[PDB]
């Protein structure tokens, strides 16, 4: 079973803080309450690797009692009650921190780094949104039927709006679970089959999520996880997927080998389902489907929006007695659910480690 | 014979007389009616060296001190207060008492001869300062004198660098001078351009000194209206450098210009002081009554001076030997035994704790001080300094800065001789017998201390009534009593006569070092804690944790349950910390200049506030932080609350460790889990 390998290969360690220590905690270890929020435009700090080495040297000089380049500028967070450290390099006053820091790969070559305190989110995913008025008149009840309609719908400062990897930074928390699918399949795969084998990882994944945090009430019928399948299927050899789930209600996660726990237990609960390695299988070589090593401190996933130099675009697997479908087709635009330390949407708990 | 009140002595002019080891001295008086008076002194080679405990010729080649050169003393610090304590030795052994503030009779050649004791005197006025200066000195340059001495105070350095390049006083941007007039003064740069005339006046004096076959001609600054200053020291130097460069500038006499202070020494020195021992011709005090009463007290050369006020630091082996002859043999042979870990009277071995008792703690106010004054006469068969001593011991009981010059007097009094310590400690001994001897015979039972402090159980009170102030009373009497006539039997006479404090009376003690004891009232929820350092904010936020701990920990009253609350207290600490993660000078560590961070280059380019570095280093972390070396507000990576928290926690468990086994017999050493739980909050 399942219970069985929680039960002997995981070992759970949380520290339940509380009243003002939790918002403390919430407030310093998470991106700013408006580092996600959209931005008509954006204040940041772009630039290829080399200019961002020599723009940091010359934050230094403007940073005199700090000691003294993806260490650095993922170290460059604090705020007190005056503008934080960072504003040297992105040369605002009214940033805030913790902030998020991109990895852009560059045609032809190279790679740049950005670290944003706010962006034009609707830039980037308008051309992916569905109208309330379209959702709402489609009129489909199944919701295999319904999410399947719906997905059947749908410089270094300008590049980084078509490749832009998300930097895992293990200062800070984690409020989503971010899992790297790479199916590798040896026939090709239709698309409700796919679906509906989307359908089977939620359910078993969400089991999992139950297990590992058991003060939660994760409904396995409503709980928010959200598909993006990087662009009729036409994909033969890999099959890339995100799938993205909130932390459950009083959770937050801290580490890099937390997380790395917390995506193989899930793993291993998806390989458990009998339904999903059915409706799955016989497509699919090998069985590795979630890249655990992606976690560690200084590494890059591409977020869902940008592609490879395939957008990552969504599946919308719409839950079973999901109860407003509108908002769940329009979490998949809110970056907040698709970035590692957003904010979270009492007391709290921080899974600290599980071994 | 001028009925008159010197208001300072400063010395003049050091000179060799025509033919040969008897260098004389020329003084400056600061004299004052109901005025400006000079006193010639000579001191001789023997006098200089038991000052110093070095040559002559090195005393009078700071002659160059007439001159631009401003910190003459960092070159030979001990020299100077060897000649200043030595000139104010030769003055009153040739010119007689004499007694700054103090109604006076003087009679003055132009040399005051003679000056023996003698109205309302005028009360000192106060002159208030304020003053800031940019020194430009090239933090490279200040970077290379640590490179050599990697201890040094920076401070230090920073003087030492304008003594290297003198010129950096010159271009300096640059007072207030409030005086009951005012003066204020720009300098953008203090060699280019209120009055300086109703601040100061101007005097020239004729003099014919014995040792100098000419009419010396003597100009001086004269304080009008104000008798001192109330308050940086380059600052300072550099002022009053224009100030001697401008008035001894046409054909005269030219004075000292030396000042001491620990920013002088290499490895500082813990208390502030600027001494003026040189041209200005006036202190600067850097509440200030107290610094007013020391200055008059012991003429002014405290601190500047050191131990030497009291006595010769060569002189004082002989005492040392003389006052060990005095003493009861049994008394001697303990002088002669001593040795600093020895253990006298049996006391509570730690690990340990005293349950519902009378606890008490007494203490005899200032012993240390009233036994040095006691064996200086004892061992008298030139007794200025001594008197000096006996006069702070009779005033320090009500005069709390007198007490402070004796806490650092009677240990800077052996920070020299290395067997007056031993007279200390012998006799000290003797006095600890004596308690133990009497607590035998007054219900009462020695728990631990020294002898000057101590603490017991009085193993016979009823752990309850009224009937308790009564007996501690009975035994602070009989113990007052004996002490006191165990030291006459000696032939040691005190000053006034011994108080046995009572400190306080509590129920419960814990003890878990040899200084560490907590005390508490179990009546009335009062404690005390000591042995817990307090080497920041965060430690005084953790010894107020460890208190309530231990409230709640003997209101007990199993082990486990013990280490619950223990736990708990721990975890609410940690998460407090976190609330004040950021807070960079709450995790700053006092670091002396003896316990080994390096400093960042960075600080080398704090300007002005190197400049008051002269005794503790305030550090953060790993890299380490000197969060006083940097202009305010600081920005900082996040600050290493792990390490701190590491480290206070270390203490902490020393403490509940011992109350754990004290109280309850577990030999289990208590442990905190942080890297396991709460490591992550700091990660």
């Amino acid at each position: 079973n399942i219970g069985e390998y929680v039960k002997h290969n995981v070992t759970p360690r949380e520290t339940v803080l509380d009243g003002d220590t939790a918002k403390a905690y919430l407030r310093a270890r998470t991106y700013a309450p408006g580092a996600l929020t959209p931005a008509p435009a954006y204040c940041g700090a772009v630039d290829s690797a080399t200019k961002m080495m020599g723009r940091l040297a010359d934050a230094e000089k403007l940073l005199v009692p700090r000691g003294w380049r993806l260490l650095r500028l993922a170290a460059t967070e604090q705020q007190g009650p005056t503008p934080p450290a960072i504003a040297a390099l992105i040369r605002n006053a009214a940033v805030q921190t913790p902030l998020p820091v991109y990895r852009i790969s560059m045609v032809p070559t190279g790679q740049a780094f950005a670290a944003l305190a706010w962006d034009d989110w609707a830039r980037i995913t308008r051309d992916a949104r569905l109208a309330e008025a379209v959702v709402s008149a489609e009129a489909h009840p199944d919701h295999g039927a319904l999410g399947r309609r719906l997905t059947d719908r749908i410089d270094a400062g300008g590049q980084m709006y078509v490749n832009r990897n998300e930097i895992f930074n293990g200062a800070l928390a984690i409020t989503n679970i971010i899992l790297d699918l790479d199916i590798a399949l040896k026939e090709p795969v239709p698309f409700r089959r796919l679906h509906e084998a989307l359908g089977h990882f939620r359910r078993g994944a969400l089991a999992a999520v139950q297990l590992l945090f058991p003060a939660a009430r994760v409904d396995p019928d409503a709980y928010p996880c959200y598909f993006f399948k990087s662009a009729v299927c036409s994909c033969t050899d890999k099959i890339g997927l995100r799938v993205c789930m909130p932390v459950p209600a009083p959770y937050v996660v801290h580490g890099s080998l937390t997380m790395r726990g917390v995506a193989r237990v899930i793993q291993q609960a998806v390989l458990l389902d009998r339904d999903f390695v059915e409706a799955i299988g016989s497509y699919v070589k090998n069985f590795l489907l979630i890249d655990t090593g992606v976690y560690a401190h200084g590494h890059s996933l591409r977020l869902p929006y940008f592609a490879k130099i395939g957008r990552l675009l969504p599946v919308f697997v719409i839950p079973p007695a999901c109860k407003d479908v509108p908002a769940f087709v329009a979490a998949h635009a809110d970056p907040r659910r698709f970035h590692f330390h957003a904010p979270p949407t009492r007391e709290i708990r921080v899974l600290h480690s599980l071994g | 014979w001028v009925e008159e009140s010197v208001s300072a002595i400063t010395l003049y002019a050091v000179w060799l007389p025509p033919a040969r080891e008897y260098f004389h001295a020329l003084v400056y008086f600061v004299c004052r009616n109901a005025r400006a008076r000079f006193a010639e002194v000579s001191v001789t080679a023997t006098e200089l060296r038991d000052f110093y405990g070095q040559a002559v010729v090195a005393a009078a080649r700071a002659a160059t001190t007439p001159a631009a050169s401003p910190l003459e003393p960092l070159e030979n610090p001990t020299l100077w207060r060897a000649l200043y304590a030595c000139v104010l030795a030769a003055l009153e052994r040739q010119t007689g008492p004499v007694a700054l503030f103090a109604p006076l009779r003087i009679g003055s050649t132009g040399l005051v001869v003679k000056v023996e004791r003698a109205g309302p005197p005028a009360a000192p006025r106060a002159a208030l300062l304020v003053a800031e200066a940019n020194i430009d000195i090239d933090p490279m340059a200040l970077a290379a004198r640590v490179a050599e001495h990697p201890d040094a105070r920076l401070a230090w350095a920073r003087l030492a660098a304008i003594r290297d390049t003198p010129q950096c006083a010159s271009a300096a941007s640059l007072v207030n001078i409030t005086t009951g007039a005012l003066f204020a003064r720009e300098y953008q740069t203090l060699a280019f351009p209120g009055a300086f005339g109703d601040l100061v006046e101007v005097c020239e004096v004729g003099l014919r000194p014995r040792g100098h076959p000419q009419r010396v001609t003597a100009r001086v600054l004269l304080p009008r209206d104000y008798d001192y200053f109330v308050s940086s020291a380059p600052a300072l130097v550099a002022l009053f450098r224009q100030w001697h460069t401008t008035v001894h500038a046409a054909p005269a006499l030219a004075p000292v210009f030396a000042f001491l202070g620990p920013e002088f020494e290499v490895r500082g020195g813990p208390v502030p002081y600027f001494a003026v021992l040189g041209f200005p011709g006036w202190p600067t005090f850097t509440l200030v009554r107290g610094a007013a009463a020391a200055y008059a007290a012991l003429l002014g050369a405290w601190p500047a001076v050191g131990a030497r006020v009291v006595l010769p630091p060569r002189a004082w082996p002989g005492v040392a030997s003389a006052a060990a002859g005095c003493l009861l043999p049994a008394v001697r042979e303990a002088v002669a035994r001593w040795h600093p870990a020895t253990k006298i009277i049996q006391l509570l071995d730690p690990p340990a704790a005293v349950g519902p008792v009378w606890t008490a703690r007494f203490c005899f106010p200032g012993l240390r001080a009233q036994l040095l004054a006691a064996l200086a006469d004892l061992g008298g068969s030139g007794r200025t300094g001594l008197a000096r001593l006996d006069a702070l011991v009779v005033a320090a009981p009500s005069e709390p800065w007198a007490g402070a010059v004796l806490e650092r007097l009677v240990p800077d009094t052996c920070n020299a001789c290395p067997a007056l310590r031993q007279l200390l400690g012998g006799v000290m001994a003797a006095v600890c017998l004596q308690i133990e001897e009497t607590a035998s015979s007054v219900k009462f039972a020695v728990c631990g201390g020294d002898g000057g402090a101590f603490w017991g159980v009085f193993n016979v009170d009823p752990q309850d009534a009224d009937a308790a102030s009564g007996v501690i009373e009975d035994a602070r009497r009989a113990i007052e009593t004996a002490v006191g006539a165990v030291l006459r039997a000696n032939a040691v006479r005190l000053r006034h006569p011994l108080c046995l404090a009572l400190e306080g009376v509590y129920t419960h003690a814990v003890a878990w070092s040899q200084a560490g004891v907590w005390f508490w009232n179990s009546r009335d929820n009062t404690d005390h804690l000591g042995g817990f350092p307090l080497r920041g904010p965060a430690y005084t936020t953790a010894a107020g944790v460890v208190r309530d701990t231990l409230r709640r920990v003997l209101g007990l009253t199993d082990a486990l349950t013990a280490r619950g609350l223990m736990e708990d207290a721990c975890d609410r600490l940690i998460l407090d910390a976190f609330n004040k993660r950021l807070d960079a000078e709450y995790w700053s560590v006092r670091v002396s200049p003896f316990e080994a961070d390096p400093l960042p280059p960075t600080a080398f380019r704090g300007g002005a506030l190197l400049d008051a570095e002269h005794y503790w280093r305030r550090v953060v972390r790993s890299v380490g932080v000197p969060v006083d070396l940097y202009p305010r507000p600081l920005v900082l990576p996040p600050v290493d609350c792990a390490h701190h928290l590491r480290e206070i926690l270390r203490e902490i468990e020393l403490v509940f460790t011992g109350v754990l086994a004290g109280v309850w017999g577990e030999g289990g050493k208590f442990v905190y889990p942080f890297d396991d739980k709460m490591s992550f909050l700091f990660a």
